[PDB]
């Protein structure tokens, strides 16, 4: 039991405004879509927007902690 | 999926136009390949001798290569026989042909990873994120049975089961085998594996830039020097009158 | 003479003689669920089913 | 004056001009190589096999 | 009207062959007619055209131009060849239509 | 193969020039060189840049408009 | 297969859109996909030659 | 008798075309590309042989031989790099060498020009075949699309292709005969280059001012021999900088995957130097149209000499033409970019336009501005 | 090669079918025997 600096910083970043702002947009997409069947919509976009902002952030620090 | 998510830009220790590979992260990456990937992924253009002088000692490699039984022959009766591996052999295929591999991975073909780093838009940057980035499908996305979600992979339905997880193996140099720490080392290896010259390539580059700087200037002189005669020249039209 | 030597040499470029016979195919309509497509190494070029 | 001594014993006689570029280049190489190798092995400290070498070279 | 006339002057300063001291007809491309014309030039007018060009060439090689005060001015530009040329051409036009 | 001598008829032109060894490598880098390097740049940037800039724009638009058409319009899902 | 504006095919080389019948619908392409002369045999089988 | 540099039936040549050669005292740097192109050719050929000495033209070993050459041959890798990119550096140089000609109307030296065109055409073809040798995914699919182009001609169409492939579809016979082609063509270029230069030497070089230069010429040596050695090193730096610091910048990576006659890749682009063509072929939505537009997109060069209407030779003194010229250049830059992009809006329409504008600037705007210009000088 | 020279098309087909050749791999990656087609070369009596 040890901690992968990744999941530690993946946390930290999800706090940056950019992240939350997109994190929320998704939370919402996820909701309207999950609660409705005979759709078409998908929350990929919203997700990417998120992962995009998130990981981009992860990228700036992650390697400092890795060996 | 008309849409796609592109990867970020990690500052690999060797990214700079003068930065050599991390010959230690490579030795590790290797171990990661040897102990994890080499069960589905072929490395046909690399061979144990390549390691010598780069990540392992001559003695080590010999032993390394002897941990495998290869198919040599025919003998004197004409039978193919197994024999221990020599430094001159290439890394063993996990399958006898693509037809087989597919069948043992759900019709999916785990591509040889020799030039992989250079065959996917993004290189080591992409290979890293694919490895780490595995996750759950967002709202409205159904991933066919046998396929896992991965936002980084095109189509997001990748036939490769997430290959790494903390402690999945244990480096002999005493390094924290966290998911990324591995994915960093293996991605670093792939690079070396994909263009072993890399180092000597950048070293020359430097040398080139240095001669090329000096020599270009030295000639800017000799071009002007000679031309001066025509640039300083003056002429006049003196008719009869 | 000339016309025949050019003919001769020129067909040297066209298809060889080791250009196979063709026609062969085994297919189980059952392996293909409804709504999907598959590629088969047929007579040189792909074949969609 | 160096330039004069230069021009007299070197750059003048076409025969010795050449003889210089030769014995000259020689030194240049020998020297240049060292530098670049050093400027390089230095910018990549502890990352070259030449640096890791002793951790396995049983000696 | 006095438009083409205020236009031409512009274009003239625009092409800027004056910056090199070259008259309008110094920059003419030398086809067969021009060639012919140039040969009909009075001893001097030719030796003069010559200098101007060998001087302009010397400029283009040095990458410089003439100081503002030596440039040709739209109205002081002598069309020393235009007449000789129109004659060559006029002459030729004849021979051609006559050969039918 | 000889072209030097049969070229053209020139009269009354005097030219003077100096041995390279007598003159400077590159002279007046500031009192003459640069100030001319500029002039040139000046006179030509107005014929060249325009259409290039014109392209740049078109490139960005085309690109920006394309990435825009990839996003999703809510008005199709608010139903 | 599984791309395009006609639920059939798409050729990324110069953008030709084919439908589920393999018929050419949009793009530079000019003729419909060739079709092999084939036949069915059993419940879930089929062969060409 | 007197000197052994003008009477030796051989030495006289190197001296009659490379030393005493009379050159306008004022040709710029856009005249340098001439040599570079030459040095470029001779250089490709060297790396070329060196390479060919390890390649093995045969589908089942083409790809692997190139890798073995890189990985196992001493400095092999480097040797490929220089060759692979030299091609670009080559196309680059040739491109300016053509623009130089357009701007200063060198195209009035018809023969010297037309040969040039042929030369281009050959280089183009040459690179095409070379690119297929490594038998990669593009190699294949490229070899498959390009040759297929001739299938646009009716009757002898489908049939002509057969020779090309040497089969009923791209396979070994194609590869091996391409290797032959590639090995041979360069030499033909070197040959025509000789005619090209030889035609030029009847008239002397053109020059930036577009007027007689007899009034003052200088020996190629040491004026231009020196100017060129420098020019060479100024262009050589970036080209080495790429082939030493970013080998794969200009190169598609999809071609790192062994050809698969069963899967055409999703993101298919030819190497940069063919994009503008690519764009035009893709602009017209018709097999034949696209081909034709393509065919003319380059074959038009043969016309440039008959579309000259200005009373002057160079554009130096024709601002209008100049702006139109730079508009054309940029116009081209776009077309290229467009080729780099997929067939979708807006791209499709943008492509379509740029093409129209390309052809139009050459066929109508240049001859029209050209005339107008004259009347504004009062001729 | 026999066709048109010593045997009829029909004969050769049969002739070549009198032998089992080694084709493959299949779908699972196994080499399987199959009847001979006119396009095969005469069979080696030994594997090497
Ligand atoms: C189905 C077949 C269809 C064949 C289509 C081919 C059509 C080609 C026909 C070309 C027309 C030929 C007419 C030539 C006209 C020139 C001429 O004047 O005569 C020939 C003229 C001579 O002048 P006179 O006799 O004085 O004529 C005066 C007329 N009042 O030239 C000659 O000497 C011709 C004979 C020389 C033949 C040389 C060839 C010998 C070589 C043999 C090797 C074999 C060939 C292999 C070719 C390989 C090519 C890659
Ligand atoms: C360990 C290293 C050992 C190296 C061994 C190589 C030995 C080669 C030395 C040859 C001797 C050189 C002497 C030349 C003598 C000629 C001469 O007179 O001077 C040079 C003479 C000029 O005349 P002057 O300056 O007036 O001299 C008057 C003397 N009183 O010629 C020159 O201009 C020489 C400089 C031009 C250099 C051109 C090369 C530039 C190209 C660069 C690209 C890079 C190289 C790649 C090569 C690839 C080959 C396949
Ligand atoms: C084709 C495929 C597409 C490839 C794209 C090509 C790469 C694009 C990079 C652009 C090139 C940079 C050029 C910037 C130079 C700016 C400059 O100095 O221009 C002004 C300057 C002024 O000179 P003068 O009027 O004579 O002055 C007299 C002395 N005082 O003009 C010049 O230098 C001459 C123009 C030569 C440049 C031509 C290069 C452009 C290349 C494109 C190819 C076009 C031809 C068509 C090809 C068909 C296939
Ligand atoms: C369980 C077998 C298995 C193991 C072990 C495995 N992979 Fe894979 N891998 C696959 C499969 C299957 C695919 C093909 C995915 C597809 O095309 O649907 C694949 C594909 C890949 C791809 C990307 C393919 C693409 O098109 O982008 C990369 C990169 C890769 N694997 C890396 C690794 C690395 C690194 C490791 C070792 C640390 C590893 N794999 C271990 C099965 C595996
Ligand atoms: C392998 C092909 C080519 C090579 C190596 C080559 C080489 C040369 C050389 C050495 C020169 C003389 C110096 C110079 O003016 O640059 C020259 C001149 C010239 N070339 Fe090329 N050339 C090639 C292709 C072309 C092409 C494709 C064109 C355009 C269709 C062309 C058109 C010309 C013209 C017009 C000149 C006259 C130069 C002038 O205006 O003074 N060349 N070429
Ligand atoms: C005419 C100038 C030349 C051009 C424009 C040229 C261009 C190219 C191109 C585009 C490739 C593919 C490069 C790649 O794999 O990325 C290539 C490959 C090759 N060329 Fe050339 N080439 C030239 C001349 C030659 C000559 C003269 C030979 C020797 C006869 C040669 C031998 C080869 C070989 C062996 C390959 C295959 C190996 C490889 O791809 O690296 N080439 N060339
Ligand atoms: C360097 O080689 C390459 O770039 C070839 N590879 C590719 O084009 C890879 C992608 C293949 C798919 C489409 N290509 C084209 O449509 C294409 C069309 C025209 C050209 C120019 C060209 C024409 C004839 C001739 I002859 C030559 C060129 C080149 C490519
Ligand atoms: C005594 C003669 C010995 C010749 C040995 C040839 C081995 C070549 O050794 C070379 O040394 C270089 C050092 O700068 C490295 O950069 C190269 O990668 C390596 O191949
Ligand atoms: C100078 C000598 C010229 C030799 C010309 C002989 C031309 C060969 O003629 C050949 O004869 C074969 C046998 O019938 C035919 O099958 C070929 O199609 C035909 O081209
Ligand atoms: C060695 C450099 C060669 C450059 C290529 C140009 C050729 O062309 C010229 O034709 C004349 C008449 O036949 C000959 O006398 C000249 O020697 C020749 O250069
Ligand atoms: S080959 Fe299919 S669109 Fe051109």
């Amino acid at each position: 039991e040890l901690v992968d600096p990744l999941t530690t910083i993946r946390e930290h970043c999800e706090q940056t405004e950019k992240c939350v702002k997109a994190r929320e947009r998704l939370e919402l997409c996820d909701a309207r879509v999950s609660s409705r069947s005979h759709t078409e919509e998908q929350c990929t976009e919203e997700l990417f927007d998120f992962l995009h902002a998130r990981d981009h952030c992860v990228a700036h620090k992650l390697f400092n902690k890795l060996k | 999926g008309e849409l796609e998510l592109h990867p970020p830009a990690f500052p690999w220790s060797h990214g700079g136009p003068l930065s050599a590979l991390d010959h230690s992260s490579v030795r590790r990456g290797f171990q990661v390949y040897k102990q994890v990937c080499s069960a589905c992924h072929s490395m046909d253009y690399v061979a144990f001798r390549n390691l010598i002088g780069v990540t392992h000692t001559e003695a080590e490699a010999k032993a390394l290569a002897e941990e495998v039984e290869v198919q040599d022959g025919p003998d004197e009766n004409g039978e193919l026989f197994m024999r221990p591996g020599k430094i001159s052999d290439y890394f063993p295929k996990p399958y006898p042909n693509p037809e087989a591999a597919r069948a043992a991975n759900n019709g999916a073909l785990p591509p040889d990873l020799s030039y992989i780093v250079n065959a996917r838009h993004g290189g080591e940057d992409y290979v890293f994120s694919l490895l780490t980035g595995y996750c759950d499908p967002p709202a409205g996305v159904v991933v066919r049975e046998g396929l896992h979600y991965n936002p980084y992979f095109p189509g997001q339905a990748i036939g490769m089961a997430p290959p790494i997880y903390n402690e999945i193996l244990e480096y002999d140099d005493g390094t924290p085998a966290t998911m990324s720490q591995i994915a960093k080392d293996v991605c670093t290896f792939l690079r070396w594996a994909a263009e072993p010259e890399h180092d000597q390539r950048k070293r020359m580059g430097l040398k080139m830039l240095l001669i090329s700087a000096l020599l270009t200037s030295l000639l800017y002189y000799m071009k002007r020097h000679k031309w001066s005669v025509l640039k300083s020249r003056k002429m006049a039209y003196r008719p009869p009158k | 003479a000339a016309k025949n030597v050019v003919t001769q040499f020129i067909s040297s470029l066209s298809a060889s003689a080791d250009v196979l016979a063709l026609s062969k195919i085994e297919i189980k309509l059952s392996d293909i669920p409804e709504g999907k497509n598959v590629a088969f190494k047929w007579r040189g070029k792909p074949l969609f089913v | 004056a160096l330039l004069r001594q230069a021009y007299s014993a070197l750059f003048r006689r076409t025969s010795t001009f050449a003889l210089t570029v030769v014995l000259g280049a020689v030194l240049f190489e020998r020297a240049f190589d060292q530098g670049a190798d050093a400027i390089f092995e230095h910018l990549n400290e502890g990352k070259l096999w030449k640096h890791i070498k002793h951790k396995y070279e049983a000696s | 009207g006095r438009l083409m006339d205020r236009i031409r002057k512009w274009y003239y300063n625009a092409a800027g062959f004056n910056k090199y001291g070259l008259m309008r007809d110094d920059t003419l491309y030398e086809d067969d007619d021009v060639k012919e014309a140039l040969k009909r030039l009075p001893k001097d007018l030719y030796n003069e055209r010559m200098f101007r060009i060998k001087r302009a060439l010397d400029l283009s090689l040095k990458h410089r131009i003439l100081p503002k005060e030596q440039w040709v001015k739209y109205e002081e530009d002598k069309p020393y060849l235009e007449p000789y040329l129109k004659e060559v051409i006029r002459e030729r036009l004849e021979r051609e239509a006559w050969n039918k | 193969g000889i072209h030097f001598g049969n070229l053209a008829r020139v009269r009354h032109i005097i030219t003077y020039s100096l041995s390279p060894f007598e003159q400077r490598a590159i002279p007046n880098i500031f009192s003459d060189a640069l100030p001319n390097v500029w002039r040139r740049f000046s006179s030509q940037v107005f014929k060249v840049a325009p259409p290039f800039l014109g392209a740049y724009l078109l490139y960005s638009w085309g690109t920006q408009e394309f990435e825009r058409l990839k996003r999703k319009n809510p008005a199709d899902y608010e139903n | 297969a599984n791309s395009g504006d006609f639920g059939g095919y798409y050729c990324p080389c110069h953008g030709s859109h084919y439908d589920a019948s393999g018929r050419i619908r949009k793009g530079p392409a000019p003729y419909n996909l060739e079709v092999p002369t084939y036949q069915f045999v059993g419940d879930d089988l089929v062969v060409v030659g | 008798a007197p000197n052994i540099r003008k009477s030796h039936p051989l030495l006289k040549m190197i001296n009659n075309s490379l030393i005493d050669l009379p050159a306008p005292s004022n040709i710029s740097a856009w005249w340098n590309f001439g040599s570079l192109l030459a040095v470029c050719l001779m250089t490709q050929i060297l790396t070329g042989l060196l390479l060919a000495m390890h390649y093995t033209a045969d589908t089942s070993l083409a790809f692997s031989s190139v890798a073995h050459t890189c990985r196992n041959v001493q400095y092999g890798w480097l040797i490929r790099n220089l060759h692979a990119n030299g091609a670009s550096f080559f196309f680059i140089c040739i491109f300016l060498h053509i623009g130089r000609g357009l701007y200063y109307g060198s195209y009035l030296y018809k023969e010297t020009w037309n040969t040039g065109v042929i030369l281009l055409l050959t280089l183009m073809a040459t690179a095409f075949v070379g690119y297929v040798l490594p038998w990669g995914q593009m190699s294949f699919w490229g070899a498959t699309v390009i040759t297929n182009l001739f299938s646009a001609i009716p009757y002898i169409g489908h049939t002509l292709v057969e020779w090309a492939w040497g089969g009923f579809s791209v396979d070994n016979p194609t590869l091996t005969r391409f290797f032959a082609l590639h090995f041979l063509l360069p030499f033909a270029i070197a040959g025509i280059t000789i005619i090209h230069l030889t035609f030029l030497h009847e008239s002397g070089s053109n020059n930036p001012l577009g007027i007689s230069s007899d009034s003052d010429k200088i020996p190629f040596h040491p004026y231009y021999s020196f100017k060129d050695i420098l020019g060479l090193t100024l262009m050589l730096t970036p080209f080495l900088t790429l082939a030493l610091f970013s080998p794969n910048l200009l190169g598609d990576p999809e071609n790192f995957t062994p050809a698969n006659p069963l899967v055409t890749p999703p993101h298919i682009k030819p190497e940069w130097y063919f994009l503008f063509a690519y764009a035009i072929l893709r602009s017209i939505p018709n097999k034949l149209g696209g081909v034709l537009a393509l065919a003319a997109s380059v074959l038009i060069l043969f016309l440039i000499p008959f579309l000259h209407k200005s009373k002057q030779r160079t554009m130096t003194f024709r601002p209008l033409s100049q702006t139109l010229f730079w508009l054309l250049v940029a116009n081209l830059l776009i077309l290229t970019w467009i080729g780099s992009q997929p067939v979708e809006h807006p791209f499709i329409i943008i492509g379509q336009m740029a093409s129209l504008s390309y052809f139009t600037i050459l066929l109508i705007l240049f001859p029209t501005i050209g005339t107008l210009e004259n009347k504004m000088l009062n001729y």
